């Protein structure tokens, strides 16, 4: 299976540099061109850079010609996008893509790059258990408050991905430059009574991961 | 050397057939290939149509591509439209550069109606330690996607420190969330707070209280 | 929300608030600010809004504390920027629910009951109830209760239900409880 996995995103200040990586597998790497395409909510999908199969030809979008440089290392089945002189507007989700002569056949997961003078803020993670009442339900919903982080994104898993269904991570609100979100998981009351339920919050930009166990209040 | 123009938004009924257009501004649409990518919320693009009208393996035959020379437009036709067709659709072409259309978000109307489930959560003790209290209101499992979220304190409207996220699709349904930022003292000073969601004229609510069982 | 039509008798007062700093107390009854005649919480709400629109920064507040009318000078809070006095209405001590099998269930306390007194002392708020219950630890608690509507003519009769219950220790936490949930 064709796989493309990016890394190297995060926050940087205007004027600084950042290098993105895309690790390829599941096809003959040297047989195909690679490319980078970025996306903002405002300006949709935007091609920024392409490198030919043999690495000897490179092409750039207008807004980045001169500042960005794309390269590949066939031995590592990897390609890179060195970004220099970054500006507010370069803030975006960056996708790697493989070509097939006349289109992008496969796409990465995307990595978020934020160009801002604002500082990285790791979230506080708070456990959300229901308040006590008279009656207990069959099912119970437990939460994980992920408060005041910058920049996006965060990821939340529950018991390291063991709890998969009944999981909702709710998109964040933005207030005074900080994001807050919640992730919920719905489990049988019997599971919570017997086993531990733990939210796992990752924040790439601050290089933080936090596990928090939900206990009855 | 050209732009591709897509309507920012199109709506269609569940089960209907819909056409999404993509018009080249200058030069012939037939001069270079047009491709079509579907992107769901917070996910990567996947290729739906390549080389004008060819479909990858795994892509349902409900998707077809075509080129209309007289409108200088490419068309992506989706038949027997489904819930999961709600997504952004981008057309793509090239010549000396590589061009994407602005993208068309597809709304699918007439899905099974569904009242929101409310989950409310009081402030955690850990948060309260630091003299702050965020009240949480999770809104899930609703359709359509339009809701009105309002907070009460002792049953009276409150707007200060409210933050609501616009509904987004996650599964086959819509979710939203609202937060009420308080200090500990503001939290303790009340008998009840209420999260109130209004959906297609019907109101649903759940309340929280600092008041302790004993 | 019934409180808007009730007289303004101060319940909770927030720590480090405008009301606290200028010495507002639980029990105080607010009767005038600047303005405006304050008979009800609605008046006070509507008044503070108006004052703040009119850019009043400080004004004069009249309350009744032991039936004696005191005068105070109070910073008018900016309603827009999200400020408040920091005062809240009384939470009347009414039982919302009773835990099955709990001491309170055993002696037949019922939702809707109004605790008047605890171990001889009169109370006006749920918070006071919780105070008095916690401090008696494991020792027997006496409650005076008003239950149901009286018979016309008999509303003011001096007679109460008197209940005596012994707190139970939760086996997990070791916490004392009687099994009363608040009305919500």
């Amino acid at each position: 299976e064709v796989q493309l996995v990016e890394s190297g995103g995060g926050l940087v200040q205007p004027g600084r540099s950042l290098k993105l990586s895309c690790a390829a597998s599941g096809f003959t790497f040297s047989n195909y061109g690679m490319a980078w395409v970025r996306q903002t909510p405002t300006k949709g999908l935007e091609w920024i850079a392409s490198i030919s199969a043999g690495g000897d030809k490179t092409y750039y979008g207008d807004s980045v010609k001169g500042r960005f440089s794309i390269s590949r290392d066939n031995a590592k089945t990897t390609h890179y996008l060195q970004m220099d002189s970054l500006r507010s507007e370069d803030t975006a989700t960056y996708y790697c893509a493989k070509t097939s002569r006349v289109y992008f056949d496969y796409w990465g997961q995307g990595v978020m790059v934020t160009v801002s003078s604002a500082e990285t803020t790791a979230p506080s993670v708070y456990p959300l258990a229901p308040g006590t009442a008279l009656k207990s339900n069959s099912m119970v919903t437990l939460g994980c408050l992920v408060k005041g982080y910058f920049p996006e994104p965060v990821t939340v898993t529950w018991n390291s991905g063991a709890l998969s269904s009944g999981v909702h991570t709710f998109p964040a609100v933005l207030q005074s430059g900080l994001y807050t979100l919640t992730s919920s998981v719905t489990v049988p009351s019997s599971t919570w009574s017997s086993q531990a339920v733990t939210c796992n919050v990752a924040h790439p930009a601050s290089s933080t991961k936090v596990d928090k166990k939900i206990v009855p209040r | 050397q050209f732009v591709l123009t897509q309507p920012n938004s199109v709506s269609t009924n569940l089960g209907s057939t819909v056409k999404l257009s993509c018009k080249r501004s200058t030069g012939n649409i037939g001069s270079n290939y047009v491709n079509w990518y579907q992107q769901h919320e917070g996910r990567s693009p996947t290729t739906m149509i390549y080389r004008d009208d060819k479909r990858p393996d795994g892509v349902p035959d409900r998707f077809s591509g075509s080129i209309d020379r007289s409108s200088n437009s490419a068309l992506l036709t989706i038949n027997n439209v489904q819930t999961e067709d709600e997504a952004d659709y981008f057309c793509h072409s090239y010549s000396s550069g590589i061009v994407f259309g602005g993208g068309t978000k597809l709304t699918v109307l007439g899905q099974p109606k569904s009242t929101p489930t409310l989950t409310v959560f009081p402030p955690s003790t850990e948060e309260l330690q630091g003299n702050k209290a965020t009240l949480v209101c999770l809104i899930s499992d609703f359709y359509p996607s339009d809701v009105e979220v309002a907070w009460k304190a002792n049953g009276a409207p409150i707007s200060q420190g409210v933050d609501t996220a616009n509904p987004t699709k996650q599964g086959n349904k819509y979710i939203a969330s609202s937060f009420l930022r308080l200090t500990a003292e503001q939290w303790r000073s009340r008998n009840s707070f209420t999260c109130q969601v209004t959906h297609e004229g019907n109101t649903v609510e759940k309340s929280l209280s600092p008041a302790e069982c004993v | 929300p019934k409180y808007l039509k009730e007289p303004v008798v101060v319940g909770y007062v927030q720590r480090d608030s405008i009301a606290q700093k200028i010495g507002i107390k639980p029990g105080d009854k607010i009767i005038k600010i600047n303005g405006y005649e304050v008979r009800t919480w609605e008046d006070l709400r509507d008044a503070l809004i108006r004052l703040s629109l009119d850019g009043v920064k400080e004004t004069t507040l009249f309350l009744e504390r032991n039936g004696e009318v005191l005068h105070l000078t109070i910073k008018v809070p900016n309603v827009q920027k999200g400020e408040e006095l920091g005062i809240a209405p009384l939470v009347k001590p009414v039982v919302g629910g009773v835990k099955k099998g709990s001491p309170a269930d055993q002696v037949g306390i019922k939702p809707g009951d109004l605790i008047l007194e605890v171990n001889g002392k009169k109370i006006n708020t749920w918070y006071e109830l919780v105070e008095e219950v916690r401090k008696s630890q494991g020792k027997a608690i006496k409650l005076k209760i008003l239950r149901g509507v009286a018979m016309p003519g008999a509303e003011d009769d001096v007679v109460m239900i008197e209940k005596e219950l012994i707190p139970a220790k939760d086996p997990k936490t070791g916490t004392y409880f009687i099994g009363l949930f608040p009305k919500t």
